[PDB]
């Protein structure tokens, strides 16, 4: 949601991305802001979005599951992540091969 | 591991 959040988490503590942060034309904090620790679960959601755009289905699924399993994310964000992301994109998932372990943990 | 660590200590105190 919007772009300055987006920008800042994905540019990390390296000068990556040319996308200016906030409504300012500054490149200054596009070489800083590596959403980590507390912002780590939040960082991982924005990155899951980057991965769809850079056409990964494998690493994309993986990031989405990681957050679903995390017991310190709310329980009420169950039906929300699966309904919007996993449910339409049923095909892409279906193509991929899932073992006994991944299925049982989910 | 980062996120788990910090929150896991936080519950234990609480």
């Amino acid at each position: 949601l919007d772009d300055p959040v987006l920008n800042a988490i994905v540019s990390k503590n390296s000068p990556a991305e040319d996308d200016v942060i906030i409504p300012q034309d500054i490149l200054d904090c596009v070489v800083t802001n590596s959403m980590r620790q507390t912002l780590a679960p939040y960082a991982v959601l924005s990155q899951f979005y980057e991965l769809r755009d850079r056409e990964d289905w494998g690493q994309a699924l993986r990031l989405l599951l990681l957050l679903i399993e995390f017991p310190y994310l709310p329980k009420h964000y169950l039906v929300l992540l699966v309904a919007k992301f996993l449910y339409p994109i049923f095909l892409l998932d279906d193509k991929k091969l899932m073992d006994e372990d991944s299925v049982a943990t989910v | 591991f980062d996120g788990p660590c910090q929150n896991e200590i936080d519950l234990l105190f609480s």
